RNA sequence: CCAUGAUAAGGAUUAUAAAUUGAAAGUGUUAAUAUCAUAAUCAAAAUUUAUUAUUUAUAUUAAAUAUGUAUGUGUAGAUAAAAUAAGAA
C-alpha cells in the first residue's frame, strides 16, 4: 500500500499468492512460447546503415587487357571507393 | 645489508616498532566496506570454484 | 541471466558485468606432458629444466599440474591469448637448463 | 519545481540518483586519481629510464596535473551518506541501520520483511544463523572467506 | 587416537573438551565391545547433555546476558 | 480501429493507491527476447527477379 | 647478448618525456634536493612514505 | 643479525649453478613483479591466525599482511588496490534507483507503447483527485502558481474567463 | 498437448516435454562466439594491440594498464609546464621558514 | 486488465449441524485447545508425521513448516536401502 | 485566471466533465487511425458488419 | 508452434566445421545461400549485437510492428486475458469445496468442450464478441462475450 | 596406530592440501570415469533446495538422453573408422616432421604404423564411449542414484549454500539507542546450488549446443552457470620465443622497481628482424655465418634468389640463432657534414636533416630539444641550425642494429 | 494572485515553420498540457539554473572561486570576497586551461568512456545534453562556465529522465557514440581519410613497416585514432611474409575489414 | 542546541556507538590540542616528503574566495605578503590580522580553536542561563 | 506547523519431555482534511543535550587527521545487571 508501486517480480508474496505459483507446488515451464517463429518482424534500423556505399556505383568492368593498357590514364579516373583529385579538364 | 629476525625477545618489544592507530587497511578488501558491511557482487558459493 | 537483468535495459550492462566477472581464463599443463622428445631429437624437457621451471613458477604449479589464471583482459579471447604468451615465455625462460 | 506539480512523494529521492552520479564520477576518477596519487609520493626511483631530476620534474608536474584536474572525485566511499531508494531514509553502514545486501534502511527492511516485499528467511535472533562460517568464525571469518572466494582462490599469472 | 572436530582451538584443557573426549572415548569402546554398554549407560557415561552457551545477541551490553543501563 | 488495442490499465482511482495490486506484469522468464528476423516483400521481390 | 632484448631502450622514454628534457635545459635545472641539510640527524623525524 | 648478502657468482664457482637472485630476477622479467627494496629482512611474518590450523578461523592463505603501519595513501598499496570499475559499486550504482520501473524502461516510453499516452505518479494522481474533489464545493481555498506567470500575465488576445 | 486432465486435475508434469524442449531452443538464436573453433596459431603482436574502438582492454588493478600508464604520463608531461609546475612546494620546504623546523 | 487475474473469488467451507461448542489466562486463538489438551503420554511430542526431513521444507512468513510434495509423505523405508538396519544407507 | 475550463473539477453543469485526463476509459486513449477518407462501409461505424466485407 | 525448425540451428555449426575443413563457403549454390542466409539471420546472432538486443526501444518497436500487423496475441505485455475455467465437482464427495492454489496461462486447448457437446462448428454460424459490461458487475465476469 | 605426528609435518599438510584447490587435471587418458577429452559443470541456483534438486534431476535426464544420443553416433562413426580408413598425406608430414627421432636420426613412420597409431586411439576412444552408454542406460525408474558417476551419467554433486545473514534493527524509536539494539533482528537470505558433471571423451559442438540452450526452458526463478575445461594444442616454438644464454650484463633489482613493468620493458615476445640487407664483401656461407644458420637451409628459405648481389635484401631464416632484435641499443648520430653539394660544410635548415634521415621534423625536434632550444631562426621566415650543435641524434625510429653491435 | 517561478519564456523553432504548423493540433500529454523545459529557459535564468546544479566547485555556489557577488551575507555578518589579485600574493597559480580537463583517447576507455575531467559527465550521445540544438561535446574548449548546456547536472530543470536515461546506458555507450559521431563515412563514397592532423602517424607507421619492425609499428598502430588507410594495412600484412606470421596477418585483416568500413578489401 | 538544516531531517538517537573512526559529521574540536613534542605528527599530513593539498593553490580562472579551507597549511607567503586571509568558523569566520612566523607549515584548522571557550551572555535565555551557572559555565 | 491508519521496548505461574527464557494493544519517516514555504550530506564543520559498560602505574603517537585531561583511604546520596556451559538450594 502507499504511493510507490509493489514489483510483483520482487515481492514474493504476489509471486507465492493463489494467483501465481507457489513455491511448494512443482517449478516447471507451462506453455512454452514462440514468438519470434510465428511472426518474425524484419530487421528495421533508426541508424542508417553505417557501411552502405552512400553514392551511385557505375559497375565498371571491362577487359582486363585494356584495363591495364588503359591503367596510366585509369588512375586518374575514379577507382572503387577512391576519387583521386586531377582536374576534370586533364 | 640487511637484518635477520631476532632471536632474542627483548629487541622485539625495544625496537621502533609502531603499532596500529588508524583503521586498517587491505588491498583488495577494502571493496568490502567492513566485517559487518560485507558487499558481494554476486550471490555465489562462499567454497565456488572457477576452473 | 535469464531470471532478471534480461530482455530490457538491464540486460546490456549486466551481460557485460558477467562477462568481465568471468574474464578469468585458467590455463593448466602437466608437468610430465611436457616431457617428450623435441622435433630435434633432445628431450623438450629434462629433469633440470623442470626444477629450474618449478622455481620460476613458485605457486603457479602444483602436485605437477601447471596452472595459470590469466584475468588481465575483460575478453576470454584476449586473455586466453596473454595466458599462451606468458605460458610460452616461461618455458623459453625454463629451458635454459 | 519549488514542489509545484511535484510527482514523487518524497523530494528527497532525488538524493538517490545524485549518490548514483557521483558513484559513476568515482568509477571514472578512481584510475586518474589513483595514479597521480602513486606517482607523486614515490620517493625510490620509478626505473633506470627516470631517476633523479628526470623524475623529481615528472612527479612535480603529475601532481600540477592532478590539481588543475577540475572536478575530481577525491571523497572516499566510506564517507558519502547512504539514503534509502524506497523512501529517502538516511543510514550510515557499519552499524543496524542499514544491510549491505539490500540497500536499504533499517525501517525499510523491516516494512518490507513484515509485509511480503522481500523473500528472505527467519533465524534465531541471538544466534549465529545458519551459515557454516559464520558459525565458525563470525563476520570477520566470513569477510575473509569472501575475500578467498574472490581473489586468492585463483593462481594470478 | 582421537581427532577434534568443528571449532579448533590451541589448547582444549577445558572441563567441556575433557567431557567430549570421555563421550567419545565411551562410544568408541561400546562400539569395538557390545556388553560395555550397560555400565557406561547406566554410568551415564553415554548420555549427551544439550547445554551449549548462549549465542551472542548484541541488544546485550556483553553480547550474551547482561542487559543495558536503565535510567 | 483495431479490436485487439484494449485497457491494460485501469481507469485512474484511489485503489492503485490504497491496494497492493501490482501495476504491471512480472517478466515472463521462459518467453525469448523479440528479435528480428524477418524479410520485407520487396526484398524477397528483388531476390527472386 | 650485451643486454635483454626484452628490455626497453631509453630513447623511448626521452621522446616520451621530451618536453621534460628540453625544460629541464631551459631552466638549468643542476639538481632538486628532496632533503634538509641535516636530515640525516633525525631518521624517525621524516620516514618517507617508501621506507 | 646486521650483515650484508653476498652474491656467488656461477663463474667463480668451482662448478657453477644458477643462483636463486638469478631465477627470481628470472621470474620478475617472466612476471611483472616490484621489488621492494626498503623491505625489511626482520619483518618476515606468518599470519599464524589465518595460516595455521590450530585456530577455528584458520584457511589457509595469508588474509592480511602484519603491517601496523600499512595504509592506503602508500604506492605500496595503490599498485596493489583493486579498482572499484565493474565491482560490486557498479552493480549498486546502477540497479538501486527510486524507480525500478524507470530502471528497466523508460516511463513515457512504455506509457506510449502499451497505453495511450503517458499516465502520472500515484502520487500526482492523488493530487488531480483531491482537487477535483475539492473544487466542486468550493473555489476559495485554491490561489494560482505556475511555473511561467508570462502566459497568465499576458493571455492571449481572444482569451476571455467564463465569469462564475 | 493431448493432456485433458491438465492443471485442472492436479496433473503437473515432473519433467519437461521434448515437444516444449524443442520450441524454446528453436525460438532463441544462437551465439555464433560459442562455437570458439580455433585453427590458426594466436596473434602475439598485433592481437593485443588492435583498435582503440575494440581495444582489448585490461581490466583491474593499475599495473596491468601499463601502456594506459605510459599514454598518461607523456601526456601530462607534454600538457603541463614546467613553468607552472615549479610552484608547487613540499613541507619540509615550506616548514623550514618556522623558528623550530626540526626536533 | 491487468487486475483481470486478481479477480477470481473464492468460497467458503460447508458446515454440518451446529457449530463447535468451546468450553463453558489470555485465549490464545494458535493453539488447538482439544489438541493441546490431549495428555503428551498418548499424543506423543510430535507435531508433524513422523517423515524424514529431508520431505519438510520450512516455510516462508507462516511460522510453520511445510511440505514440497504436498500430502505425498514416504515412510522412512523408501529413503533407505530395503532392509536396511537402522535404516542406514 | 483560473476559469471553469482550466479548473479540474470534476461536474460542471451538472453533467461529468469531458476535460479530465482521469474522467476518461482507458480503452479511449488507446492509437487508432483516422477512417473518414476510406470507403464508406470500412469505416469505424460498422464494426458488427466488418465481418462480412466482401 | 512446429517443431521441427530448430533443424536450422544446426546451420552455423556446419559453416564453422566446413570453415575448419576448408570447404569453400561461396561454392555452395545460391538457391542454397538464400536459405542458408535466412537460418543465419535467425540463429546467428554476435556477441556484439547479443549486447545490445535486450533493451526496451527494440521490444517495443517489434510490439508496434505486432499491433501495426494486427498480431497481438502472442505478446505477454499487450495481452490481458479474462476468460477463467472453473474446478470439477468429483462425485467421490461433493460435500468438500475446492478452492484454486495456484494459476496458470494454459493456451486453451487444453481444457476444451469436446465437439458432440458443441454447436456446429461455431464459427460461421455464430459470430461471437467479447466486451465488457458498462453496469456494477459486483461480482462475476466483467469480460462476458455475446 | 595410534597417530603421533611432528606439527610442522602437520601444517604444510594442511596448508599444502588448502592451497592445491583448483591444481586438478579433470581431462586425462585414463581409462574409466576419470579420463575424458572435455568437462562440462553446470551450476544451477535457485531460491530453494528442493527446487534446485527437481532441476537437477530434470536437467540429468535431459542430459542423460542427448549425451546417450551424441555418444552412439560418436560409435556408430568411429567403428567405421576401426573397420577400415586411409592415412592422409598431412597426417603422414606430420608424423614424418622431426628432424631426429628418439633413435638419433629421421624417422620414416609409413602408412601401417601412422594407421596402427590412428587405430589405437581410436579403440581407447571406442572402450570410452562404450563405458559412456553403459553409464548412461544403467539409471532406472526402480532405482535412480544420480549422486554417484558409476551409476549415473551425468552424475549431480552438491555445492555448500550461500547463506548471508542480515542483522538489523526493528524499532522506529529516534531517542532510546538501547531499545534500538534490544530490538535487534536477524532475517537470510540463502541461494541454493547443485552442480552437474559432464565428462565427455570428445569434443563435439552439438552438445554444447544443446546445452547453453536449457536455460531458456529452466524452472522458476532458477539460473545457471557453465563452467567448461577442454583440452586445446597451444604451439610453443623457439623462433619467437627462442633459449638463449644470459644477457651480458645482467640485469638487476634497479630494472625492477615499481612502474617498471611500463617504463622499461615492452610486452613479450620482443621482436627480432626476420629480413637482412647482404653487403657487397659476402657470400652464400658467409650470411650463413654471419645469421648462424645453414647456407642450405638459408637459400631454401630465400627460395628466389639463386644469386647473392650487393645491397640486396634477404629473408633471415626463422631458425637461425644470430637473429638481429629490433632498434639496436646504439643510438644513431647524425654527422653535421652535408656529405653532399646543398652546403658543404653543416646542414643548414631542420628540413635536409629530416630528408637525410627519413623522419618527420617533429620526432627530430622531440628526440634531442637541444637543437630547437638553441635554433638560431630569424623571425623573418629564416631558420638556420645553431653553430654551438656539435652533433645531431637521430629518433629512435631510424635506427638501425648490427651483429657486432648486439652481440658481445 | 498569478505567481510565477519564471517571467519570461522563449520558443524552440523560430518565425519560420511555426506559422504553418499552429493550424495542426498537437496531441499534448492529457495531464500536464503546459510544459516548461530547460531548452525552453530564457538565456540568464537558464544561466543562474545551470549554476546552481553543482553542489561545489562551481558558479551557483557563493564560494567556489567563479562567484561574481561582491559581498555575500553569512550570519548577519557581510564578508568580502577576497579578489584573485589578492589571493595570488599567497596561493601559487596552477593553471593549464582547457587542455588539462580533456584526456586522450586511449585513456577513454581506462576512464570508462569520459574524455573529460569535469565534474559534469559530458556524454557523446545526441539527447543527454539535448538543449534545443543537439548535443555536442566540445574537446578543446571545456570550461567551468560550460557556455553549451552539454554536460549533466543533477539539480537543472527536467533532469531526472536524462538521469535515467544516462544510467541505463549500454556497454560501449559512449565509445560507439564518439566511434560513429567522429568516424562517419564521407556521402561522396571516399572512406574517412586523409586527415591532416593524424597523417604523420600513417608515415611512421609505414616506414617502421617497411624497415622490418612490425612489432613497434602495430604498438603505434595501436595509437591511432581514426581509421588508417589501405596503405598501413598492406604494409602490415606484407611484413608478415618473412616471418610467416599467418596469425598477425590474419587477424590485421579481420580488423581493417569486419570492423573499420572494409578499407582492407584489397 | 545546535541549530541547522539536518537537525530536523535527522535524529541523534540517543548517545548511540558508531564504528572507529567512522562519526558521520566529523567535528574536529582536537585540532587546537596543543603538544610541543608531537608537533609535526599531530593533525598534519605524516610525510615531511608530501605535497601541500590542492586547497592551498589556486586550479582554474577563478574570481575569488571569501574564505580560503581549513586544510591550507599556513606558508611564509601568508604572512609576508600582507594580504587577506579568512577561514570559515563559528560563528562566522576567523581572520589572520595577526601574521606570525611561528605557525608557518601547520593546518589553519590546527591554529582555529574550534570548540571556543567564550561563551555568549546575550543569545543565552533565562532557564539556559540558571542551567549555565549551575554547571559553573556562568557566574 | 498541520496535512487520518502501520511493525518497538516492556520477564511473576500450561515444568522436563524425543522442546526455545522475549509479549499485539505500539514505537520519527508509510495510503484521502491542504492553500506565500527552494531549508538535505558528494567530505575536513558549532556539547547543554534523560536513556551511555573506557584502556589504572615494567617497555606508550608510522600513514586518510583522530582527543591536554579529573593522581587524591575501591571513598556521600541515588541507582544498574544476572539463577540459560555452567558451578549459588
Amino acid at each position: 500500500v502507499g504511493y510507490t508501486p509493489v514489483n510483483p517480480d520482487t515481492s514474493p508474496m504476489v509471486a507465492y499468492s493463489q494467483y501465481h505459483w507457489h513455491y511448494n507446488l512443482p517449478q516447471g515451464m507451462e506453455r512454452p512460447h514462440s514468438v519470434n517463429r510465428t511472426f518474425a518482424a524484419p530487421f528495421q534500423s533508426n541508424h542508417s546503415l553505417v557501411n552502405k556505399y552512400r553514392g551511385v556505383w557505375i559497375e565498371f568492368d571491362m577487359h582486363p587487357a585494356f584495363s591495364v593498357a588503359l591503367e596510366p590514364q585509369l588512375r586518374k579516373l575514379p577507382r572503387g571507393r577512391t576519387l583521386p583529385k586531377t582536374p576534370a579538364e586533364e | 645489508v640487511d637484518q635477520t629476525p631476532f632471536e632474542e625477545d627483548q629487541t622485539w618489544l625495544l625496537h621502533s616498532i609502531p603499532v596500529q592507530q588508524l583503521e586498517m587497511h587491505h588491498h583488495e578488501k577494502d571493496l568490502q566496506d567492513l566485517p559487518f558491511i560485507n558487499h558481494e557482487q554476486f550471490p555465489r558459493s562462499l567454497e565456488w570454484n572457477a576452473p | 541471466d535469464n531470471l532478471q537483468y534480461k530482455r530490457y535495459d538491464w540486460q546490456g550492462w549486466y551481460q557485460r558485468m558477467l562477462d568481465v566477472h568471468n574474464r578469468n581464463v585458467s590455463l593448466r599443463c602437466r608437468i610430465c606432458d611436457l616431457q617428450r622428445l623435441d622435433g630435434n631429437g633432445v628431450q623438450f624437457v629434462d629433469m633440470q629444466t623442470e626444477r629450474r621451471l618449478r622455481i620460476l613458477a613458485q605457486h603457479r604449479v602444483g602436485m605437477g599440474v601447471l596452472k595459470l589464471d590469466a584475468d588481465k583482459y575483460e575478453d576470454q579471447a584476449d586473455n586466453v591469448t596473454f595466458g599462451t604468451t606468458k605460458l610460452s615465455e616461461l618455458l623459453a625462460d625454463a629451458r635454459k637448463a | 519545481m519549488r514542489h509545484i506539480g511535484q510527482d514523487v512523494p518524497k523530494r528527497h529521492t532525488h538524493f538517490v540518483l545524485e549518490s548514483r552520479l557521483m558513484y559513476e564520477k568515482s568509477f571514472r576518477d578512481c584510475w586518474l586519481h589513483s595514479v597521480c596519487r602513486a606517482i607523486s609520493q614515490l620517493d625510490e626511483p620509478l626505473s633506470k629510464t627516470v631517476v633523479g631530476t628526470h623524475q623529481k620534474m615528472l612527479q612535480r608536474k603529475v601532481t600540477c596535473f592532478q590539481y588543475n584536474q577540475y572536478g575530481l572525485f577525491k571523497t572516499p566511499y566510506y564517507r558519502l551518506a547512504n539514503v534509502d531508494r524506497y523512501h529517502a531514509v538516511q543510514g550510515v553502514a557499519g552499524t543496524r541501520e542499514w544491510v549491505p545486501y539490500v540497500n536499504v534502511s533499517y525501517w525499510t527492511m523491516n516494512k518490507m520483511v513484515r509485509g511480503g516485499n522481500l523473500l528472505v528467511h527467519r533465524v534465531h535472533y541471538t544466534g549465529w544463523g545458519t551459515d557454516s562460517h559464520l558459525k565458525k568464525g563470525g563476520w570477520e571469518h566470513r569477510w575473509n572467506k569472501v575475500l578467498q572466494r574472490n581473489v586468492l582462490q585463483y593462481s594470478r599469472i | 587416537h582421537i581427532v577434534s572436530e568443528g571449532h579448533a582451538m590451541p589448547s582444549i584443557a577445558n572441563e567441556i573438551a575433557a567431557f567430549a573426549l570421555r563421550m567419545a572415548v565411551a562410544n568408541a569402546l561400546v562400539k569395538l565391545i557390545p556388553l560395555t554398554r550397560i555400565p557406561l549407560k547406566k554410568s551415564g557415561l553415554l548420555s549427551v547433555d544439550r547445554r551449549r552457551e548462549r549465542g551472542q545477541f548484541p541488544g546485550y551490553l556483553d553480547g550474551k546476558k547482561v542487559k543495558r543501563r536503565f535510567a | 480501429m483495431l479490436s485487439q488495442n484494449v485497457a491494460k490499465t485501469t481507469v485512474p482511482s484511489y485503489y492503485m493507491i490504497r491496494t497492493n495490486l501490482p501495476h504491471r506484469k512480472p517478466q515472463n522468464q521462459w518467453e525469448g527476447v523479440y528479435y528480428y528476423s524477418g524479410i520485407t516483400k520487396r526484398q524477397r521481390h528483388l531476390i527472386l527477379l | 647478448r650485451l643486454v635483454e632484448p626484452q628490455l626497453r631502450p631509453q630513447a623511448a622514454t626521452d621522446a616520451l618525456l621530451a618536453r621534460t628534457i628540453a625544460e629541464e635545459e631551459t631552466f638549468k635545472l643542476k639538481s632538486i634536493p628532496h632533503l634538509p641539510q641535516n636530515a640525516e640527524r633525525f631518521p624517525h623525524e621524516y620516514h618517507t612514505p617508501t621506507s | 643479525g646486521v650483515h650484508r648478502v653476498g652474491y656467488t657468482h656461477p663463474s667463480t664457482l668451482p662448478v657453477p649453478c644458477a643462483q636463486r637472485w638469478d631465477l627470481r630476477l628470472a621470474r620478475a622479467r617472466i612476471f611483472q613483479e616490484y621489488i621492494e627494496e626498503k623491505a625489511p629482512g626482520a619483518w618476515q611474518l606468518e599470519d599464524e591466525r589465518s595460516m595455521s590450523p590450530e585456530f577455528k578461523t584458520f584457511t589457509g592463505y595469508p588474509m592480511r599482511d602484519m603491517r601496523p603501519g600499512y595504509g592506503q595513501n602508500l604506492p605500496d598499496y595503490i599498485m596493489k588496490k583493486r579498482l572499484p570499475n565493474n565491482t560490486h559499486y557498479e552493480l549498486f550504482a546502477r540497479r538501486d534507483i527510486p524507480n525500478e520501473d524507470n530502471a528497466m524502461y523508460g516511463k513515457y516510453l512504455y506509457d506510449m507503447t502499451v497505453h495511450g499516452t503517458s499516465l502520472p505518479s500515484t502520487y500526482r494522481m492523488h493530487k488531480d483527485i483531491n482537487k477535483a474533489q475539492r473544487n466542486d464545493r468550493k473555489l476559495s481555498g485554491n490561489r494560482f502558481k505556475v511555473l511561467c506567470s508570462s502566459g497568465a500575465k499576458n493571455p492571449p488576445s481572444g482569451w476571455e474567463p467564463i465569469p462564475d | 498437448s493431448h493432456r485433458r486432465d491438465y492443471i485442472r486435475m492436479g496433473y503437473i508434469p515432473r519433467y519437461t516435454p521434448w515437444e516444449w524442449i524443442a520450441i524454446q531452443e528453436a525460438d532463441q538464436p544462437l551465439i555464433a562466439e560459442q562455437i570458439r573453433q580455433d585453427n590458426i596459431g594466436t596473434s602475439y603482436f598485433f592481437s593485443l594491440n588492435r583498435y582503440w574502438r575494440y581495444k582489448a582492454s585490461p581490466h583491474g588493478y593499475i599495473r596491468h594498464f601499463e601502456n594506459e600508464v605510459r599514454d598518461l604520463l607523456q601526456y601530462v608531461d607534454g600538457v603541463t609546464p614546467w613553468k607552472q609546475a615549479q610552484k608547487i612546494r613540499t613541507y619540509w620546504e615550506v616548514r623550514s621558514h618556522h623558528p623550530m623546523p626540526q626536533f | 486488465y491487468y487486475w483481470s487475474r486478481y479477480r477470481m473469488p473464492t468460497q467458503m467451507p460447508k458446515f454440518d449441524g451446529p457449530a463447535p461448542v468451546a468450553a463453558p489466562t489470555k485465549t490464545n486463538e494458535f493453539i488447538d485447545p482439544i489438541d493441546d489438551k490431549f495428555p503428551m503420554s498418548i499424543r506423543g511430542p510430535l507435531v508433524r508425521p513422523d517423515v524424514p526431513e529431508d520431505q519438510y521444507v520450512d516455510s516462508w512468513y507462516i511460522c510453520t513448516s511445510m511440505t514440497h510434495h504436498m500430502g505425498d509423505y514416504r515412510p522412512w523405508s523408501a529413503s533407505a536401502p530395503p532392509n536396511a538396519f537402522r535404516f542406514r544407507p | 485566471q483560473a476559469d471553469r475550463r482550466t479548473r479540474h473539477h470534476m461536474m460542471v453543469d451538472g453533467q461529468i466533465n469531458p476535460r479530465e485526463w482521469f474522467n476518461w476509459h482507458p480503452k479511449e486513449y488507446q492509437p487508432w487511425y483516422f477512417d473518414r477518407h476510406k470507403f464508406l462501409y470500412e469505416q469505424r461505424q460498422y464494426a458488427q458488419f466488418h465481418h462480412l466485407l466482401c | 508452434a512446429n517443431i521441427n525448425v530448430v533443424e536450422k540451428k544446426k546451420v552455423p555449426l556446419v559453416l564453422a566445421q566446413m570453415d575448419e575443413l576448408g570447404v569453400p563457403r561461396t561454392h555452395l549454390s545460391r538457391v542454397l545461400m538464400d536459405e542458408v542466409e535466412d537460418s543465419l539471420r535467425k540463429f546467428q546472432t554476435y556477441r556484439s549485437r547479443f549486447y545490445e538486443w535486450g533493451r526496451a526501444v527494440k521490444q517495443f518497436d517489434f510490439i508496434e510492428f505486432r499491433r501495426r500487423n494486427g498480431w497481438l496475441y502472442d505478446l505477454h505485455l499487450m495481452k490481458c486475458t479474462t476468460k477463467q475455467v472453473g474446478p470439477l465437482r468429483d462425485f467421490n464427495d461433493p460435500d468438500a469445496v475446492q478452492g484454486a492454489v495456484a494459476t496458470a496461462e494454459i493456451p486453451a486447448f487444453f481444457n476444451e468442450r469436446p465437439a458432440w457437446e458443441r454447436p456446429p462448428l461455431e464459427e460461421t454460424l455464430y459470430v461471437t464478441t467479447n466486451k465488457e459490461r458498462y453496469d456494477d458487475v459486483r461480482g462475476g465476469d466483467i469480460y462476458y462475450d455475446d | 596406530f595410534p597417530f603421533q605426528w611432528k606439527t610442522e609435518d602437520w601444517y604444510e599438510y594442511e596448508v599444502a592440501k588448502v592451497r592445491n584447490r583448483r591444481f586438478v587435471f579433470e581431462n586425462t587418458e585414463e581409462d574409466g570415469i576419470r579420463g575424458s577429452e572435455v568437462t562440462y559443470k553446470i551450476v544451477l541456483e535457485g531460491f530453494w533446495d528442493h527446487h534446485v534438486m527437481k532441476l537437477a534431476e530434470d536437467v540429468c535426464m535431459f542430459l542423460k538422453d542427448v549425451g546417450r544420443q551424441i555418444v552412439e553416433e560418436k560409435l556408430v562413426a568411429v567403428r567405421r573408422l576401426l573397420q577400415g580408413g586411409a592415412v592422409d598425406p598431412e597426417l603422414l608430414a606430420a608424423f614424418n616432421c622431426a628432424r631426429a627421432g628418439p633413435f638419433g636420426g629421421l624417422d620414416e613412420y609409413d602408412k601401417e604404423e601412422v594407421a596402427n597409431f590412428l587405430r589405437s586411439d581410436l579403440r581407447r576412444l571406442e572402450e570410452q564411449c562404450l563405458s559412456v552408454i553403459n553409464r548412461c542406460n544403467v539409471p532406472v525408474p526402480g532405482a535412480t542414484n544420480i549422486y554417484d558417476p558409476h551409476t549415473s551419467w551425468p552424475h549431480v554433486e552438491k555445492l555448500e549454500p550461500w547463506v548471508r545473514m542480515a542483522e538489523f534493527w526493528t524499532s522506529s524509536s529516534d531517542t532510546s539507542f538501547t531499545e534500538l539494539e534490544m530490538s535487534t533482528a536477524h532475517y537470510e537470505f540463502r541461494k541454493f546450488f547443485r552442480v552437474i558433471i559432464c565428462k565427455l571423451p570428445f569434443q563435439s559442438t552439438e552438445f554444447e549446443k544443446r546445452m547453453y540452450d536449457i536455460r531458456h526452458w529452466l524452472h522458476r526463478q532458477t539460473s545457471c552457470e557453465f563452467h567448461t575445461i577442454y583440452r586445446r594444442n597451444v604451439i610453443h616454438d623457439s623462433a619467437v620465443f627462442p633459449t638463449e644464454h644470459d644477457p651480458a650484463t645482467p640485469t638487476t633489482h634497479e630494472h625492477h622497481r615499481m612502474f617498471s613493468f611500463a617504463l622499461d620493458w615492452q610486452s613479450a615476445p620482443v621482436n627480432r628482424l626476420s629480413t637482412d640487407t647482404v653487403h657487397e664483401g659476402e657470400s652464400w656461407d658467409a650470411v650463413a655465418q654471419r645469421l648462424g644458420c645453414s647456407v642450405g637451409e638459408l637459400k631454401d628459405a630465400n627460395a628466389e634468389r639463386e644469386t647473392i648481389e650487393a645491397g640486396v635484401v634477404i629473408n633471415v631464416p626463422v631458425t637461425a640463432t644470430r637473429r638481429l632484435t629490433s632498434f639496436g641499443a646504439t643510438p644513431l648520430v647524425l654527422p653535421l657534414k652535408t656529405t653532399s653539394a646543398k652546403d658543404g660544410e653543416r646542414i643548414r635548415t631542420w628540413e635536409e636533416a629530416a630528408a637525410i634521415l627519413d623522419c618527420t621534423v617533429e620526432e627530430l625536434q622531440q628526440c634531442n630539444g637541444h637543437a630547437a632550444l638553441t635554433y638560431q631562426k630569424k623571425e623573418s621566415e629564416a631558420g638556420e641550425f645553431d653553430s654551438s650543435v656539435t652533433e645531431l641524434v637521430a629518433p629512435l625510429s631510424c635506427w638501425t642494429s648490427t651483429s657486432e653491435s648486439e652481440f658481445s | 494572485s498569478v505567481s510565477g517561478v519564471f517571467s519570461k519564456g522563449r520558443g524552440i523553432g523560430h518565425e519560420a515553420t511555426t506559422s504553418i504548423l499552429r493550424y495542426i493540433p498537437r496531441a499534448r500529454v492529457p495531464w500536464q498540457p503546459s510544459r516548461f523545459g530547460r531548452e525552453n529557459l530564457t538565456a540568464a535564468d537558464m544561466a543562474r539554473l545551470w549554476s546552481r546544479g553543482r553542489y561545489r566547485d562551481g558558479p551557483g555556489n557563493y564560494n567556489s572561486g567563479y562567484c561574481t557577488e561582491r559581498t555575500h551575507v553569512l550570519e548577519e555578518n557581510t564578508v568580502s570576497i577576497i579578489p584573485r589579485r589578492e589571493l595570488e600574493k599567497y596561493m601559487p597559480d596552477i593553471t593549464i586551461g582547457p587542455k588539462a580537463l580533456v584526456t586522450p583517447v586511449s585513456l577513454m576507455n581506462a576512464r570508462n568512456g569520459h574524455r573529460v575531467t569535469h565534474d559534469l559527465l559530458h556524454s557523446y550521445d545526441p539527447h543527454i545534453g539535448r538543449l534545443g540544438k543537439p548535443a555536442v561535446v566540445d574537446h578543446d574548449n571545456i570550461t567551468v562556465e560550460d557556455p553549451n548546456r552539454v554536460g549533466l547536472n543533477a539539480a537543472t530543470l527536467d533532469c531526472r529522465g536524462r538521469i535515467y536515461r544516462w544510467l541505463r546506458r549500454g556497454p560501449f555507450f559512449q565509445v560507439d557514440n564518439y566511434f560513429r559521431r567522429s568516424v562517419k563515412l564521407n556521402r561522396d563514397g571516399t572512406l574517412p581519410t586523409d586527415f591532416v592532423h593524424e597523417a604523420p602517424l600513417m608515415r611512421k607507421i609505414i616506414r617502421l613497416a617497411h624497415r622490418g619492425h612490425l612489432k613497434a609499428a602495430c604498438e603505434e598502430y595501436r595509437r591511432v585514432t581514426t581509421v588508417p588507410p589501405v596503405e598501413v594495412y598492406r604494409a602490415l600484412t606484407a611484413c608478415c611474409v618473412p616471418g610467416a606470421k599467418l596469425a598477425d596477418a590474419v587477424s590485421i585483416f579481420e580488423d581493417g575489414d569486419s570492423k573499420l568500413f572494409y578499407v582492407s578489401r584489397d | 542546541i545546535a541549530k541547522s538544516a539536518f537537525g530536523f531531517y535527522l535524529a541523534r538517537r540517543g548517545q548511540r556507538k558508531y564504528p572507529f573512526l567512522r562519526r558521520p559529521h566529523i567535528k574536529n574540536t582536537h585540532s587546537m590540542n596543543p603538544s610541543a613534542p608531537y608537533f609535526w605528527s599531530f593533525m598534519t599530513a605524516k610525510s615531511q616528503m608530501a605535497f601541500l593539498p590542492e586547497e592551498n593553490y589556486i586550479t582554474g580562472d577563478w574570481t575569488g574566495k571569501f574564505f580560503v579551507s581549513k586544510r591550507q597549511v599556513y606558508t611564509l607567503q601568508h604572512a609576508t605578503s600582507g594580504a587577506k586571509v579568512r577561514v570559515k568558523s563559528f560563528p562566522s569566520i576567523f581572520e589572520f590580522n595577526s601574521p606570525s612566523r611561528w605557525n608557518i607549515g601547520k593546518e589553519m584548522n590546527t591554529l582555529t580553536k574550534p570548540r571556543m571557550d567564550l561563551i555568549d551572555e546575550q543569545m543565552l535565555t533565562k532557564k539556559q542561563r540558571l542551567d549555565y551557572v549551575r554547571a559553573g559555565l556562568l557566574p
